[PDB]
């Protein structure tokens, strides 16, 4: 339960 | 559906946030800032709700509102324990801060004050919260991408490691 790092 | 966020729990916590982040505030009203932490400490889903609420206020287009939100977020880190730390240490929350500083997202329409305070907090957390692995992952990536060139100076005292 958590999203993936927001790769910018 | 959306949980307690849509219920009285959420409405109450956002009501407390409005007060603590009202852009009319002459200055920081700690009567409302700390009171928000207390509500979080008594609520079963206080941390989950709170961080989503804080993330939203921080992404506000209005400077003073976002800044006070960052102050409340700081207060919560020092007054809401591990249970709060653990929710901030998830990408679900951290990606929201990243949008504030990355030009590919909100980055271009956010004052420099806000973005630097956000950087200072993330960094400060890597020093103070080593067991929150995801926070440095988010920080180092901001470095690896030139958003953060050099670690910033931060407020420190004897209680900080």
């Amino acid at each position: 339960s958590d999203e993936d790092l927001l790769h910018i | 559906a959306m949980g307690s966020m849509a219920e009285a729990e959420g409405e109450s916590l956002e009501s407390w946030l409005n007060k603590a982040t009202n852009p009319s505030n002459r200055q920081e009203d700690w009567e409302y800032i700390i009171g928000f932490c207390d509500q979080i400490n008594k609520e079963l889903e206080g941390p989950q709700i709170a961080v989503r609420l804080l993330a939203h206020k921080i992404q506000s287009p209005q400077e003073w509102e976002a800044l006070q939100a960052l102050t409340v977020l700081e207060a919560c880190m020092k007054n809401c324990g591990r249970r709060f730390h653990n929710e901030v240490g998830k990408f679900r929350f951290l990606n929201e801060l990243i949008k504030v500083v990355s030009p590919k997202y909100l980055g271009d329409r956010v004052s420099e004050k806000v973005k630097t305070k956000v950087i200072e907090l993330l960094y400060s957390w890597t020093m103070a919260l080593p067991e929150e692995a995801k926070i440095k992952d988010a920080y180092h990536m901001l470095k690896r991408q030139g958003i953060v060139q050099s670690d910033p100076p931060i407020p420190v005292d004897r209680t900080l490691i």
